[PDB]
DNA sequence: TAAATTCTGATTAGGAAT
DNA sequence: ATTCCTAATCAGAATTTA
């Protein structure tokens, strides 16, 4: 029994009207339109959800009935907008997780908009599909959802992966991996120029330099030097004392062999270096100087039962940790090592094996914690790439799976003022109560050095090619660089002046004080070493090393090719012409080493290669050794400095960073590209405020963002 | 009345 | 007869550069 | 030892060729 | 169009010195 229309035709005049495109003179064309259509002894409707047969041994689609016609080919048609399961957006296989007991339910897909036109002969069955509030109440969701065969309370859009809901103001603000606060002071400087006050409230990371940089350029930041795991078993550990703790002159007493009087406590954690898991306590004894503190674990506090009430009553006033609520913000930007293509080491077919890549694990079992109301997570490009994306897809599928509000970016880091290309992944997570932020459109141009995986095009951010408008001119090396002054490959002054004005725009940026870049971490009045040239210090390079930079000439494109003793050959493969014997310098080691021959089959330009003021950096990394990267400073004799590297990241001058030079250089390479972080911020601000507009994924940044 | 120090353990 | 299997359905190019 | 020094893979977007 | 090849990837690991 041939599959039909059913019922008369719509009338012509509200057929055209529904349905233009169907009409007037490859979209398939109409002859009319219809109400009804019978397939397989059942009548459907527009309007109406079915299944709809799809590829052998594949998920049957699920479709929502728009429009049913028969075409100018004599056919029967129909036409649905495609719902989404949860597998069949970007997440994929990741479907199968779990974060904190949250699993992705069978019964939720998406509505999307993407349509399709096919026969009736498709059609499978119905299927009751109810629409969700998100906020509304959860006795009226359960009754709802006992209601229906699916449901979904949030639209698909593959566009940036969205998925989303259908149709002076203070907030708190945790950094999860928190490096030397990177991405945390981008959001709060961008955040204040949309109008909203955000804090960094909390900073979490395990190396204690890239904490005493935080710490520094941040002191109201409770910035805590530990593992994140650490951190979350003493948040759980923390709600329980809260629970427990909340609302003359004293005698002396035997104290037994280690027995001593306590003063007050002053600290607080979960395991840690040389303990194990348990709280302990920071505690300060009496008649003792802070030397003599000293970790202690609980039980061995139960004798002080007031100086722990005391801290827990003090600390909670204070939210020196925050209970779930507390904290409005969660970004982070998770280790990326056992991730990037730089690691020749990686394992794509355990890719939670990584210590490294497991840390995204603890990012979102902090978020299943806590429930911010945004979510900011920042990784490589490789998180797409590297395993087919299994790290990737697993961050998306557990923000969704916990019913948050997603989007997925990349963003390129010179596009918003730098002399970097640094692309890298964005992801957005906000909950249902909250406005999902956008992405923030590029403000200059750049030159492109890379490209987005082809799975994941439709999730840069960027502006089409057929609306670009005229954007700011690509920042290249000198314009961030040609303002400093010389230094030498041995400089170990932490603080030094310029020895000039800045000669660039970007340098004037660069050069702004903390009141003028909205930076309100140290209040009224600027902070310190605003007006001092803070670590322009390069790695100071061995003997070997350094004799070798010398000998590279002061030309554009310049590497280790230049040296005495080297030639090229066919196919630009490199070669000793033997008409030199191998150079040795004053050590008795060769100029030339051998791995700059070896490298990449003898085809590199890398090893000792020099950079120019006409150039780009195409990544900003946390190694300064100039071996198999193109470091060399245009005109000096040594590599980029810290302070160097730190502007092409986009660091204002006043943010002074601690530690070794090694470990200086870790935390810029590591960082978000601040004016990354500053655009995102605004767009998290305008979110936050409710003061965005519409259901467009990317937004212009307004002319303030790029001030006088 | 007055009330006695609050001790805890040193563990060294 | 079987069930004919159902049509489920390029992006335009982001432009990074100055001229293209 | 722990510090320094020496080495260098697996993919893939996109660019040259044709 | 097709092949081919380059460039690009918030390095790790082995080995060699103090
Ligand atoms: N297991 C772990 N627990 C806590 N922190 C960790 C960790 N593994 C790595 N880290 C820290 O995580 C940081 C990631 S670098 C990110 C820096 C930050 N997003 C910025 O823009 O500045 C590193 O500094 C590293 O010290």
């Amino acid at each position: 029994h041939e599959p039909e229309f059913i019922g008369s035709p719509v009338a012509a005049d509200e057929a055209r009207s529904n349905w233009p495109k169907r009409y007037g003179r490859e979209e398939l064309k109409a002859r009319c339109h219809y109400r009804s259509a019978k397939v397989d002894n059942v009548v459907y409707c527009l309007g109406d959800d079915v299944y709809v047969k799809a590829g052998e041994n594949e998920a049957d689609y699920i479709g929502r009935i728009t429009e049913f016609f028969e075409g100018t080919d004599q056919c029967h048609y129909f036409t649905c907008r495609w719902f989404f399961r949860a597998e069949d957006t970007v997440i994929n296989s990741l479907v199968s997780i779990s974060v904190d007991g949250h699993k992705h339910d069978p019964r939720r897909v998406f509505l999307s908009e993407e349509k399709n036109d096919n026969v009736l002969d498709c059609i499978i069955s119905k299927v009751k599909i109810v629409h969700v509030d998100p906020n509304m109440d959860p006795k009226a969701k359960a009754q709802l959802i006992e209601s229906c065969d699916l449901y979904y309370d949030m639209s698909y859009s593959v566009a940036y992966s969205t998925f989303a809901n259908i149709s002076t103001r203070t907030a708190t603000l945790l950094d999860l991996y928190s490096g030397c606060g990177g991405m945390s002071t981008g959001l709060c400087l961008g955040a204040a120029l949309s109008g909203l006050k955000l804090e960094t409230r909390w900073a979490v990371d395990f190396n204690s330099f890239a904490c005493q940089s935080l710490k520094y350029n941040h002191p109201q930041t409770e910035v805590r030097n530990e593992k994140a795991d650490e951190f979350l078993a003493l948040l759980k550990e923390w709600a329980v004392l809260c629970k427990k703790y909340v609302q003359q002159a004293d005698e002396d007493s035997p104290l037994d062999k280690d027995e001593f009087v306590v003063e007050k406590l002053v600290g607080i954690c979960y395991g840690g270096s040389d303990r194990e898991n348990g709280i302990y306590f920071k505690v300060q004894w009496e008649g003792y100087g802070p030397e003599e503190d000293t970790w202690e674990p609980i039980d061995n506090l139960s004798d002080c039962p007031q100086k722990i009430r005391e801290f827990v009553q003090e600390g909670h006033k204070r939210k020196i940790l925050p209970l779930p609520g507390d904290v409005d913000v969660i970004c982070g930007g998770p280790p990326c090592q056992g991730i990037s293509g730089f690691n020749r080491y990686r394992n794509r077919d355990e890719p939670l094996k990584d210590e490294k890549n497991k840390q995204m694990v603890t990012f979102m079992d902090i978020v299943a914690y806590l429930k911010p109301k945004y979510v900011l997570m920042e990784n490589v490009v490789d998180i797409l790439k590297f395993a087919d994306g299994y790290l990737g897809k697993y961050a998306l599928s557990c923000l969704v799976a916990m019913k948050y509000q997603a989007r997925l970016g990349m963003m390129v880091a010179g596009c918003y003022g730098l002399p970097q290309f640094r692309m890298r992944v964005f992801l957005w997570g906000a909950l249902s109560s909250m406005v999902l932020p956008k992405y923030p459109l590029p403000t200059y141009d750049v030159v492109v050095r890379g490209g987005a995986p082809n799975a994941f095009s439709q999730c840069m951010v960027a502006y089409d090619e057929t609306q670009k408008p005229s954007l700011k001119k690509a920042l290249l090396l000198g314009d961030a660089i040609s303002d400093l002054p010389k230094v030498q490959n041995h400089q170990p002054n932490d603080v030094m002046e310029y020895g000039g004005s800045p000669k660039t725009e970007f340098q004037r940026y660069i050069r702004l004080s903390r009141k003028d870049m909205l930076d309100w971490s140290f209040g009224e009045g600027a902070g310190p070493d605003e007006g001092k040239l803070l670590d322009h210090q390069p790695l100071r390079l061995n003997n070997d090393d350094y004799e070798r930079v010398q000998q590279i000439p002061v030309k554009k494109g310049a590497n280790f090719r230049d040296l005495k003793g080297v030639r090229v050959g066919a196919n630009n493969i490199v070669e000793w012409d033997p008409e030199i014997e191998r150079v040795k310098l004053s050590s008795g080691k060769p100029l030339v080493p051998d791995y700059a021959m070896s490298f990449i089959k003898g085809k590199s330009l890398k090893p000792f290669g020099r950079l120019w003021w006409d150039e780009t950096v195409p990544t900003v990394v946390t190694r300064a050794e100039p071996h198999n990267q193109v470091i060399i400073h245009p005109t000096q004799a040594r590599v980029l400095t810290i302070r160097e590297n730190a502007r092409l990241q986009g660091f204002p001058d006043y943010y002074r960073l601690f530690g070794p030079i090694k470990e200086k250089y870790i935390q810029v390479g590591n960082a978000v590209a601040v004016p990354v972080a500053r655009a995102l911020g605004y767009c998290l601000g305008q979110a936050y405020l409710g003061e965005s507009e519409g259901s467009d994924p990317l937004y212009q940044l307004p002319p303030s963002f790029t001030s006088v | 009345s007055a009330r006695t120090k609050q001790t805890a353990r040193k563990s060294t | 007869r079987t069930k004919q299997t159902a049509r489920k359905s390029k992006a335009p190019r982001k432009q990074l550069a100055t001229k293209a």
